[PDB]
């Protein structure tokens, strides 16, 4: 019952700070085996991936935005986060958070439980 | 950048048809293909990963095949919760890719 | 069907059941056997393939193709031999008051043949892989005799190859492998044409 | 001047159940049932 | 499971082997469904009862379903020990497979 | 079922081709793993070996008899053939063709038929 | 030249009599003898092979022994039908030697 909550601000100025979290209840988000994603979708188009962070560390972003937008995991309380820097008119979307687990795992061999190997995703956030 | 095509952009069918869904890959990807499906105002959720292999609470009707540069997802029989539009995504590369989404109708 | 009489193949409820008796299929600049399986080695299931001054060819060996023959037709002998299911003849009736010896002979009828059926398949799954390590390790083994008897004057290629660092003709092919080899004849030709490569 | 070591391979489509992995497909191998 | 450790000049850190991984998941989670799906114990739903000039059928019906459940409960035992074994053999074979192919 | 028929001349003079072949009938001679032997006879005495070939291309001859004869492996047309040049007053012998297995396989493990590991031989011809 | 020398090249006895046949090897012969029996008007047949193994359609009476340059072929009762020349060909070498051959009388 691992489930992705986000809160994030709704309304930025232009050329601003866009600072998302992402709460992970139910479960830790301190166990290996998974990409901790951030997806964004323009209203009246298609997905674009962001960046991802792995509780090893690993973070890997977008080539249209590595510099600009930054990927943490804060492992003492339980959620991941994203901070967007110079909003613009194209960095309005709706939000994801996603975990996206390394494996294909239906029994918990490697996760240890079989809804481990399960990729879980954010209902949604808005911001403009 | 591996740039991803998925072709149909615009799909139509009815009740008990099938169809398929091709995404076509730039470089080599090599069996890390996932495919997704969101329907209007819902997340999106994953019914292929590893390119041919099913998840947990998707049906059988979903099916995927493919190696290296091109990938198939078929639908048996399209019922009418199969309303959404399906996405490709890569992560063979540290860099991932979706695919421009194909909205079946 | 269960009720069998005279000469007949023991009952399973199996829908395939099949024994390897061979290495896995995998087809494919001749490389060894980290590349894969040579389609065009026919005359056995190991051997070498050589290129050198006079000609090129693949050459099977014999003697652990036999002895690995050796080995698997004992494995299928055992498998038949191993199985002592008991065959049923007639197949009992009982009549309207005799229910729970009905019940009685159905549950050792369904539980004997269950349990000779797991036993079939699982032995025949347990020496498949058997056989398919036992081929592994029959390649190894060779791949291995043939490097202990090189020694210095072969250059692993990776990819189960040699290359001679000496000059060798199909004598020489020929007497790795057989099992005799003159590693210090060619000991001070290997030595220079290691100090220049 | 090199000699490898390989082995078999040919145009057999005969499948066989591993433990760990299914229809594994094999050089040569043996019907033991009779259907 | 298995993967590697780099140190140089730009950092250090450690790097799982995704693929041997997956694929030692895919011996594992079939050598699972293998142990679950090939025993076949039969269900006992009642329990049949006998009177007192009934003792050999009752002492016939009592060996069959201790006999059974004994062979059962062995073969339950002994798949489990010899596929665990395979399993730490098979792991040790993955890393030495894995060092082997870096070597070459 | 595998027969190996032959056909001869069964006239031949002093000097000249012998051309002995040898059908296969009821297999094939283009299987691995097996000697495609020709083995004369001398009325009056001993068995002696003439030649082997292979499906892969392997060939050997007697040490007697290295340059006079040759074997050939027709593979299209399903037998194996032996050509005897220079046919002098010993050459007049009873020719057996034979299939030696390189195996003993009373299983067919790499044969695939039990009847494959078998030794058979050709009835015989006789050339004078 | 692996030459075959085979012992002896006359024999006699009756029947239910137990004979031996020797054939001797010059060069070191690694279990790569096979043994014949041609009966008169007959293609021969192989009835030992790799010196010590019954072939398929042979009866148990015959068997083979020993290694190197020594061999043996017992048989364990002569019949009426044990009647024939008997053979040992080597093929360690690919230059392959017949025996000079033992009819048993
Ligand atoms: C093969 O092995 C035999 C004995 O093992 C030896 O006498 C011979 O010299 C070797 N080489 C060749 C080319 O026959
Ligand atoms: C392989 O090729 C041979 C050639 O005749 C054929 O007889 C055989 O059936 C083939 N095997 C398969 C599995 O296709
Ligand atoms: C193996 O093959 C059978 C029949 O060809 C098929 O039903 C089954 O799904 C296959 N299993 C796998 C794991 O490919």
């Amino acid at each position: 019952q691992v489930q992705l909550l986000e809160s994030g601000p709704g309304l930025v100025k232009p050329s601003q700070t866009l600072s998302l979290t992402c709460t992970v209840s139910g479960g830790s988000v301190s166990r290996g085996g998974y990409y901790w994603t951030w997806i964004r979708q323009h209203p009246g188009k298609g997905l674009e991936w962001i960046a991802y962070v792995t509780y090893s560390g690993d973070t890997s972003y977008n080539p249209s935005l590595r510099g600009r937008v930054t990927i943490s995991l804060e492992t003492s309380m339980n959620q991941f986060s994203l901070k967007v820097t110079s909003v613009t008119v194209a960095d309005t979307a709706l939000y994801f958070c996603a975990r996206v687990p390394f494996y294909y795992d239906t029994r918990g061999v490697f996760y240890g439980n079989a809804e481990g190997g399960f990729e879980i995703w954010g209902q949604g956030t808005m911001a403009t | 950048d591996i740039q991803m095509t998925q072709s149909p952009s615009s799909l139509s069918a009815s009740v008990g048809d099938r169809v398929t869904i091709t995404c076509r890959a730039s470089q080599g990807i090599t069996n890390d293909l996932r495919w997704y499906q969101q329907k209007p105002g819902k997340a999106p959720q994953c019914l292929i990963s590893s390119a041919s292999r099913l998840q947990s609470g998707v049906s059988s009707r979903f099916s995927g095949s493919g190696s290296g540069t091109e990938f198939t997802l078929t639908i048996s029989s399209l019922q009418p919760e199969d309303f959404a539009t399906y996405y490709c995504l890569q992560h063979n590369s540290y860099q991932w890719t979706f695919g421009q989404g194909t909205k079946v109708e | 069907h269960p009720v069998t009489i005279g000469e007949c193949p023991k009952y399973v409820r199996s829908t395939k059941l099949r024994m390897v008796t061979g290495l896995r299929n995998i087809p494919s600049a001749i490389a060894g056997f980290i590349e894969g399986g040579w389609t065009g080695m026919m005359d056995g299931w190991y051997g070498y393939h050589h290129q050198n001054e006079q000609g090129s060819g693949y050459a099977a060996d014999q003697k652990s193709t036999q002895n690995a023959i050796n080995c698997i037709t004992n494995k299928v002998n055992s498998v038949i031999e191993k199985m002592n299911t008991q065959f049923t003849a007639v197949g009992k009736e009982f009549n309207k008051l005799e229910k729970r010896m009905e019940n009685l002979n159905k549950k050792v009828d369904d539980g004997f043949l269950d349990i000779w059926t797991y036993n079939a398949e699982l032995l025949v799954l347990l020496e498949n892989e058997r056989t398919l390590d036992f081929h592994d390790s029959n390649v190894k083994n060779l791949y291995e005799k043939v490097k202990n008897q090189l020694r210095n004057n072969a250059k692993e290629l990776g990819n189960g190859c040699f290359e001679f660092y000496h000059k060798c003709d199909n004598e020489c092919m020929e007497s790795v492998k057989n099992g005799t080899y003159d590693y210090p004849k060619y000991s001070e030709e290997s030595k220079l044409n290691r100090e220049k490569i | 001047d090199t000699i490898c070591i390989g082995y078999h391979a040919n145009n057999s489509t005969d499948t066989v159940d591993t433990v760990c992995e299914k229809n594994v497909t094999v050089t040569h191998s043996v019907n033991l049932l009779e259907d």
